[PDB]
């Protein structure tokens, strides 16, 4: 039942067990065929994959830094080890991602039936398609990464339309998008832009606020600026 | 040291 | 062999993939038939599990803290599904402590040569019959309890006789074995009294001790004064 | 708020 795996998921969280997490949520979407995830529910399982994916995201990065370590050091015998035990963490990162993309295409995205829930889910696509794209290589990295700014692309025009400049959402897919540009294609000038874009675009309508409501908006708001900060120094 | 979205 | 699966055992820590690290350190000392694990070696291997068990043990305590509201105040039904997954986390404790176990009793207490490394794996020994007796109930809890002091009560032995007062390893058993006395034994006075007494004994000589050495006893001794204020305030 | 050894 979709109440019951929701408490699990719950129970795994607050124990920290993410991986267990990702199957009480996977359950979850299974129980609802065809109707919404509710906002707990659709945040539920983005907190079940981030940890998730965090993890091995985490491990697969300070690998790569003593990969390239014992490169410059000539340790053919470590840069080997390393490189097996990479691939085992590109394994799953593949695998982690590869299930909730198969979830959000198949059963998340067609059934988002608000501006609010499709730009929720497109920009988690792209999110996890970012992330294939941040260890993958050669047509497989090409392919995730167009993979990812379709799926931001698809994302903002229905943000842009339909969600207010202040909503998280909208300012979480900008945020995410900007760092898609300078990360994967390396582009930093199309990242300051979309991220002070996005930005003025909110301060705009800020002061448009209640008292408790843009606690969620200016945290993200401050991560832009932060960016900013850092690419517009170099 | 970049940040993503939460 | 031996040099490979210890690399690997530095890697999978780095990487904070830690159940990865126990099988490294598993096969780093099935290589080494008879002679002793080398202190790296042999930190490297209680680190290794010391976080594994560590993890489900966090687990664990949050998970009966909400059985325990659950049967108070709550549902049943919601009783039975953490029940079923409080089991779940006591069956990944008992397997974690069986490993460990078994490799202290068949190859690294009959391998230890000296008092230093005798200490060592005795005091490992009840560190992980007393993380059993944490959870387990009747027979199980009894039968871990005994084996806890029976262990330490031999570390103990072996650190008086040729440990000095200030070494680590005695600090670190003797904090372990008070801490046993108070949680597992509800016996608050011997805590205390352990306590107390290892910490005299140990400032007694402190001036021997350098400035690397320093650093090491009086990190003990500060955990050792830290639950003694708390035991003396209750 | 109780420790064991590190």
């Amino acid at each position: 039942g979709r109440e019951e795996f929701v408490y699990m998921a719950k129970l795994a969280e607050q124990a920290e067990r993410y991986e267990e997490m990702v199957e009480f949520m996977e359950k979850v979407s299974a129980a609802v065929d065809g109707d919404e995830l509710t906002v707990e529910e659709r945040n539920l399982l983005s907190v079940a994959y981030k940890n998730v994916i965090g993890a091995r995201r985490a491990s697969w990065r300070i690998i790569s830094s003593i990969e390239q370590k014992e490169e410059s050091r000539g340790n053919d015998d470590h840069v080997t080890a390393i490189r097996e035990y990479r691939s085992k963490i590109e394994t799953e990162l593949s695998g982690i991602c590869d299930g909730i993309l198969k979830l959000l295409d198949s059963r998340l995205i067609p059934a988002a039936a608000s501006g609010d829930s499709k730009v929720f889910y497109l920009k988690m696509k792209g999110d996890y398609h970012r992330y294939l794209a941040e260890f993958k290589t050669g047509q497989e990295r090409k392919d995730a990464a167009e993979h990812t700014l379709a799926a931001y692309k698809s994302a903002q025009d229905i943000a842009n339309a339909e969600l207010a400049p202040t909503h998280p959402i909208r300012l979480g897919l900008a945020l995410n998008f900007s760092v898609f540009y300078y990360e994967i294609l390396n582009s930093p000038d199309r990242a300051c832009n979309l991220a002070k874009q996005a930005f003025d675009e909110a301060i705009a309508e800020l002061d448009t606020l209640g008292e408790e409501s843009y606690k969620d908006s200016t945290l993200i708001m401050q991560l832009l600026r932060d960016n900013l900060t850092l690419w517009t120094s170099d | 040291e970049l940040f993503s979205a939460p």
